[PDB]
This record gives C-alpha cells, structure tokens and sequence, in this order.
C-alpha cells in the first residue's frame, strides 16, 4: 500500500496496463556498477528486461534515461538533510565541577592537606615557641584561603609565612582559572553546512541517483560533502532512507541523512517525530515512472503520469 | 560564642558578598556551615561574573494574529489572500 | 580531478596546564620545613 | 592515651609503607587502550614500570614501558626513573625505623621528631609523583587500584605525619612540667 500503490494502480488505468507490483530483489534504487558496469536495484531490472515498468520514487537521471525510459517528473525534488531535533543533553547535576579537570580537583585535595600539615609542623613543632595553627585551626585557615574568605588568623613566623603566601599564590591562580575556564565553557543548517564539517556523520543512500548525484556534482560544496561522505565512517552510505533516518535518530543528530526532500518530509511526520529537514534541496531533480530503455510501455507510462498530474493523483497521493 | 541570630544573618550575608570577616565560626558544626556556604558562594558568584562576561560579550504566529487584535491585521482589500482567507478550511 | 576531488585532509583545564603551580607550591612548602628546621 | 598514640603511629606507619611498596610494585595504575607486547589497541593494565594486557591474543604479555619513545626529557627522565614515588618509601622507611628506634634509646625525643619530618615529606614526595605521572601520560583511560593505593598512602602518612608531631610536642610539655 502507499504512494507508489496507489500510483501504480492509476498509472495501470491511464497507461492502460495490467500490473503485478514486485519488490525489486536488492532493495536498490538503480546505479551502474562501480566495477563490473551491471546496472543494480529497479534500473537494472527494466534494462535486463526482468521488469517492463517502475512505478517507484525513482530519480529521472542522464545514465537512467539513457539506460530505461522514463515518463515526464510525477514529482519534483532534491537531496535533503534529516537531522535528529538537538535536545542538548541537560547539565549534569555536578556540572559546576566542569571547568577543572577531574585531577585538578583530585590534587587540589592532596595540596590542601600537605598545606595543612605543615602549617602546624612548622608552626607547633619548636619548643621555642611556648589562637594558634593547631591541626583544627589550620585545616581552617587553609579552607579559608582557597574559598577566598578571609582570614581570621595569619601566620607569625618566616616559616609559616612562606607557607602561607604559596598556599596564597596557589589559589589565586588555580581559583582565576576556574572563573575564566567557566566563562568560556559558557561562551549545521545546510549542504554547505555539513560539507564545511564532518563530525555530524551524513551519507547518501548506499546505490542510486542521491551517491551518484555527489559523485557526478559538479557543485563544490556537494563535491565536498561528497568528498568525505564516501570516506565516512561509519559508512554513512545507506541501503534504505529509514536507515539513515534511523542513523539521524539513534544519533541524538550526530548523523545527518541526504535523503530526497520527499522522503525527508515524509519521515518528519513519522512518530517517533524526532527528526527535521534542514538545508535546501541539493537538487533540481524529478521522480519518472520508468520502462526498460525502448520498451513500448514507457509512451503509456508519459501519458498516464500526465494524467494523474492534471489530474493530482500524484499530489493528492502525496498529501 | 557572639553567634547570635542577628551576627549569623551577618556572618552569612557578608560572606556571600565575599567581604570582611570580623567573627568567623570556631566549632567543628559551625566551621562545616560555615565550609559550605563558602563554597556555596564562590561556585555561585564565579557563575554570575563569567555569565555576565558572556551578556556582555556576544505577535509571531498566525495564532497570535488571530488571538490578539492589540496589532490589527487586514489583507489588499482585493487580492489572493483576501479569498484564501474568506475560503480557508483551517479554523486558526 | 587529482588535486582536490580526493583531499584527504571549550575543554576543561587539565593538571599539565597548572602543573607549574604545583610544583611551586610543594617546593615552598619544602623551604618552610629547612627555614623551621634550621631556626 | 599515650599507649595507643604510639600503636596508631606504628600500624599506621606499616600500613602507609606497605600500600606505597604495593603500588610501586603492582601495574594497576592505569587501565587504557593499546599494545600488550609488539615490536593491536586492546586494554592494559600499564603500571609504573611495565605494561600488560587484559582481554588479548596474547592477553597475559607484559612488555616494559618505553619511557622514552630538553622540558620534556627532563620530565620523561623523573619519570621514567621515578625517583619520587621511590623517594617517598625510602622516606617511609626512616620514618619507621626512627619510630621504632624511639624505644631503645628513648628519652632522647628528637628521634620522634625525625619520624614526624619523614612522614610529612614522604607525603609531599608523593604528591609531586602522583602530579609527574598524571602529566607525563597525559602527550579515555581510567586509574587503577595501585593509584588509589599510592594515593591512600598519601593521607595516611600525612596523618602518622600529625599524630608524631604531636607526641613530640607532648614529651616536651610535660618535660617542662
Ligand atoms: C534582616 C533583619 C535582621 C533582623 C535581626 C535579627 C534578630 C535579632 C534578635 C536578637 O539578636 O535577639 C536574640 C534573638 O531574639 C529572638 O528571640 C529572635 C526572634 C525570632 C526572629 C528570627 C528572624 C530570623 C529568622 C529568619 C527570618 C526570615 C538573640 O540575640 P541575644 O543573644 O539576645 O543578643
Ligand atoms: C618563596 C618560596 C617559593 C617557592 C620557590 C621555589 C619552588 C620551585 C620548585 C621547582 C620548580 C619546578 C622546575 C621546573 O618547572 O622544571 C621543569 C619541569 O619540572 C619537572 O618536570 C620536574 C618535576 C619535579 C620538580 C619540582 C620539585 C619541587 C620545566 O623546565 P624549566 O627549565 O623550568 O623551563 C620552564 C618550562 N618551559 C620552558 C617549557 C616553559
Ligand atoms: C616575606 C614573606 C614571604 C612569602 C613569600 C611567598 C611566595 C609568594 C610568591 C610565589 C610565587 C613566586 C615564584 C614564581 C616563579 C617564576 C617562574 C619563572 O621564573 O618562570 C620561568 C620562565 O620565565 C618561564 O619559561
Ligand atoms: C575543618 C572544617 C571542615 C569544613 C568542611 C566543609 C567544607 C566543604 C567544602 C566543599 C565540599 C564540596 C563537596 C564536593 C562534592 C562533589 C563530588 C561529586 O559530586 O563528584 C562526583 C562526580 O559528579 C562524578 O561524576
Ligand atoms: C580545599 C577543598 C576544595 C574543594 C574540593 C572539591 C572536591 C572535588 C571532588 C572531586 C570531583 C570530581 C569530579 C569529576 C568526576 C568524573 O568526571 O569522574
């Protein structure tokens, strides 16, 4: 049922056909064989004669053309770009500990303790010297210190004021890089977008018109996008538009999938709703009910899809 | 112990304010309060200074159209969208 | 063709960028342990 | 008491010393990713001195850390010889021995105070160890258990540290009574 089954069984009315719907046995669109020249998916299996039309979202391209027949556009298009909708994590309950690292906090308390330490060794230990740094009392003038809360007491003696002004020094430094550290740490919407990066994983469907429309774009920022996308990994290549769909959503939007427009549009209306089109159409391009190159069912298939544009049987059906 | 309730209100208030200390806790539980707070204090105040660093550095929908009338709204007194609008099936 | 179509070309404070200062304090401490241990 | 002040003292200097030798010794300082014995990115325990591997072809293979693949190798050097985790259990040592020599020949008190500057320093000495391991690693990973042996250490001493100056302080005030 669909689209395509509902098309299929007007198409048949208006061409003038009696039809069985067959899935196309590689559950591909159609590409030359990067290799071995076999055309793959629904292209093949017209030009193989395996199959005498292809009422599918199968893209009108020169190679497809030249290799099947294909009626007039039933749908206008482009690639698009299908993102997971952001929902930036949200900041964890001890985020205020982001700004140092885990062993900076870890050593700042080991150094406040070793502080403390000798603060009262070198401030108690002397006979010579007989309130006054006690262990309590210096684990809190110690505290004190780095919270930059004042002092109540300071040390006296040379020994305890060099102690003293390092533990000082110590903490100005460490404490202004926090400050400055959470300052910066509280300081994609197209093709062009995405080629310009690479960490947001996008891909084409693995073989048909979307991979050989980068291969052969003569546009920079698709040639660019094209340029990583066939050395992404993970393999950003797709053999269905729900698996690259499934790639945008189970990605939390680190993957981005070119889809054409339609598929885009389609799957953004598909629960889980988790998913959004951004940047235009990568495209001018049209869907053809398409024949084996010659085949005499390709005149009825222009005709009828003529039909059902006069008529909207293609846009109701989409709608 | 001068820790009464007005010197606590003042003890607290001034170390919020990262100023002066004059008594500062001498128990072990006044000096845990007196820890957190300070604590308290310095994640808060670095948070609204860098914050500020960063404030100091860098009718909508046809719903709203149709649920105030503060902001009148009209069409070309003949034109398409008049006639979408005296047409439309969509009841905003 | 063979020049570009194929190019194949905020983080938190971590201990080595406040290291110095670590080092500088353990030494001061060290002095104050001689300067008390001499007097 | 005075009796328990030295059982504290002693236990805890046995078990500080014991944790730091123990950690020296075992290689659970760092679990990360990489290679139990070559000339391919598995997990390893990788110790102070040796790497080993966990989960493997050849898991079990322990091969030597290659410390060195002017700042740099003068920290690659205290590294590689790491002559201030060493330093600390030399430091521990004494402090023990010191504390144990406040029997025979008591009354002496100065030996107490030794103990005290030994266990404090070795304290520091740890620090400075813990800071030139976590940055020489450093140019995900997790921290063994010898590291928080190591760091347990650390606090113990530093705590056999107080208690021992204040023996110290203690001898001296009821001499002067
Ligand atoms: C701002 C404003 C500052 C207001 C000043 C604080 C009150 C001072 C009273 C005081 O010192 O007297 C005694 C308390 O006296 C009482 O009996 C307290 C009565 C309850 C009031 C508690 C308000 C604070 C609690 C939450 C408010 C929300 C104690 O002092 P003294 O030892 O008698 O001298
Ligand atoms: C009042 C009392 C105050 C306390 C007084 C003085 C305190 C000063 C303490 C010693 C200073 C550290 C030495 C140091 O930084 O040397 C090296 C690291 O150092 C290391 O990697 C060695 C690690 C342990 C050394 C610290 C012992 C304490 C770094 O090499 P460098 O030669 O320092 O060059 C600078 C680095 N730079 C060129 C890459 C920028
Ligand atoms: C009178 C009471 C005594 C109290 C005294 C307490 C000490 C306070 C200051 C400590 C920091 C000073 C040390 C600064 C070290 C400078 C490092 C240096 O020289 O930098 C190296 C080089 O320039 C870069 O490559
Ligand atoms: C002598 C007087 C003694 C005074 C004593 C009072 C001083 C308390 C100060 C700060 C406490 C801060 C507590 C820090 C807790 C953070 C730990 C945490 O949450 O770390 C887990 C992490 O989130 C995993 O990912
Ligand atoms: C002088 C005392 C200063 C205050 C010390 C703050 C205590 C910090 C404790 C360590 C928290 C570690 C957070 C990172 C944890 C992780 O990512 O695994």
């Amino acid at each position: 049922e669909g689209y395509c089954v509902d098309l299929a069984a007007e198409i048949a009315k208006h061409c003038g056909f009696k039809y069985k719907l067959t899935i196309v046995g590689d559950g591909k669109y159609g590409a030359r064989d990067a290799d071995t020249k076999i055309w793959n998916g629904m292209v093949g299996e017209l030009v193989y004669g395996k199959a005498d039309i292809a009422i599918a979202p199968l893209t009108i391209t020169l190679v497809r053309e030249e290799v099947i027949d294909f009626s007039k556009p039933f749908m206008s298009l482009g690639i698009s770009i299908m993102i997971k909708k952001p929902q930036k994590s949200k900041p964890g309950v001890f985020s205020f500990l982001d700004p140092l690292a885990y062993e900076i906090w870890m050593c700042i308390v080991f150094a406040y303790i070793g502080v403390s330490v000798v603060l009262f060794l070198v401030s108690r230990f002397s006979p010579y010297e007989w309130n006054e740094f006690g262990i309590f009392n210096s684990l809190w003038f110690s505290l004190g210190a780095f919270m930059r809360q004042g002092c109540d007491i300071s040390p006296r003696s040379l020994s305890g004021r060099i102690v003293g002004g390092v533990w000082w020094f110590f903490t100005l430094i460490i404490i202004s890089s926090y400050t400055a550290n959470l300052a910066a740490f509280l300081t994609i919407e197209s093709a062009e977008d995405l080629s310009k990066q690479t960490e947001i994983a996008y891909g084409t469907l693995d073989s048909g018109s979307t991979k050989e429309f980068f291969r052969r774009s003569k546009i920079a920022v698709f040639d660019k996008m094209w340029t990583y996308m066939r050395s992404a990994e993970p393999s950003v290549f797709v053999r269905t538009t729900a698996e690259g769909v499934a790639r945008v959503r189970k990605s939390k939007g680190k993957y981005a999938y070119l889809l054409e427009s339609t598929m885009n549009e389609y799957i953004e209306q598909r629960k889980p709703c988790d998913t959004m089109k951004v940047g235009g159409n990568l495209d001018s391009k049209g869907y053809g009910i398409a024949t084996p190159k010659g085949s005499s069912l390709r005149t009825p298939v222009n005709l009828a899809v003529l039909k059902l544009s006069e008529q909207g049987v293609l846009d109701k059906l989409k709608n | 112990n001068e820790f009464g309730i007005f010197n606590s209100l003042w003890f607290s208030l001034g170390a919020f304010m990262r100023q002066g200390c004059d008594i500062s806790p001498r128990s072990l539980s006044g000096r845990i309060v007196g820890g957190v707070w300070w604590f308290f204090t310095l994640i808060i105040i670095s948070s609204y200074t860098a914050n500020l660093a960063a404030f100091l550095t860098v009718i909508e929908s046809a719903e709203d159209l149709s649920k105030q009338t503060e902001i009148a709204y009209g069409t070309l007194d003949s034109g398409s969208t008049k006639e979408f609008f005296r047409r439309s099936k969509i009841a905003v | 063709k063979w020049w570009y179509d194929k190019g194949e070309c905020t983080s938190a404070l971590s201990l080595s960028n406040v290291a110095g200062v670590f080092y500088i304090l353990v030494g001061g401490l060290g002095l104050a342990m001689l300067v008390a241990l001499i007097e | 008491d005075r009796g328990v002040q030295m059982l504290l003292t002693t236990v805890g200097a046995f078990a500080a010393f014991s944790l730091m030798t123990i950690a020296v010794g075992t290689d659970y300082w760092l679990y990360s990713r990489g290679v139990c014995k070559t000339k391919e990115e598995v997990m390893t325990h990788s110790g102070l001195w040796r790497t080993c591997c966990l989960e493997g072809n050849f898991k079990g293979l322990c091969k030597q850390i290659d410390h060195f693949p002017t700042a740099e190798y003068f920290l690659r050097a205290v590294r590689a010889s790491s002559i201030f985790p060493i330093l600390s259990v030399i430091l521990l040592f004494m402090g023990g021995l010191c504390i144990a020599a406040s029997e025979f020949y008591k009354t002496r008190h100065n030996i107490i105070l030794s103990a005290g500057i030994f266990f404090v320093s070795a304290g520091l000495s740890n620090i400075i160890g813990i800071i030139v391991y976590i940055s020489a690693n450093a140019g995900s990973y997790s921290y063994g258990w010898s590291f928080y042996f190591g760091a347990l250490s650390f606090i113990i001493a530093e705590m056999v540290g107080v208690l021992a100056v204040h023996m110290f302080i203690d001898r001296h005030k009821q001499l002067r009574a």
